[PDB]
């Protein structure tokens, strides 16, 4: 019946780790040299953040994982991975992070589809 | 680079082409326009030149 808030710090050392010993035990690589599981290993991990029903409970766990991109490209392999899994994302930019522009959430592609029913009355006005 | 950014500077860089060029075609008609405003004038000026050229001594 708690709340709980769990942050992963890297998806991407955790793909590159299992990339590693999957290359070790001489698995089929796709693109990037990745395996084939790895989405399968990224949802698994993340669909076990829920909100409880009243008959169970009413407990509630919230996942925060961070994704680092290389220069910028969100289209790579990882990244569209955790992207078309989460219910929202968050985009930090370091344009707008020397501007002056800190924390830079850049509002414009940041989405979130729990937005509204995630506010109060006040805010949501 | 980063072929995000290359996009995003080909597309800003369309954009202000197309602002610029928009600018260019208002820039002709109102020179067209002004044109004639100049040619109108012209014969007033001429008539008070060929009047005032000499009751001013």
């Amino acid at each position: 019946g708690k709340h709980v808030l769990v942050v992963y710090d890297d998806l991407s050392k955790q793909a590159a780790a299992y990339r590693e010993l999957s290359l070790l035990l001489r698995r089929p690589p796709g693109r990037e040299a990745y395996p084939g599981d790895i989405f399968y290993l990224h949802s698994r991990l993340l669909e076990r953040a829920a909100k409880l029903s009243d008959a169970k409970g009413g407990g509630s766990l919230t996942a925060l994982p961070f994704v680092e991109t290389q220069a910028g490209d969100i289209s790579a392999y990882i990244p569209t991975n955790v992207i078309s899994i989460t219910d929202g994302q968050i985009f930090l930019q370091s344009d707008l992070f020397f501007s002056g522009v800190r924390p830079a959430i850049n509002a414009g592609l940041s989405v979130s589809r729990v937005g509204g029913a995630a506010q109060i009355k006040a805010m949501k006005k | 680079a980063s072929l995000r950014d290359i996009k995003t500077r080909i597309n800003a860089t369309k954009k202000t082409s197309q602002i610029t060029k928009a600018m260019e075609m208002v820039s002709t008609s109102k020179l067209n326009r002004a044109e004639q405003n100049a040619k109108s004038f012209v014969p007033y000026m001429e008539k008070i030149q060929e009047v005032v050229a000499n009751v001013a001594l």
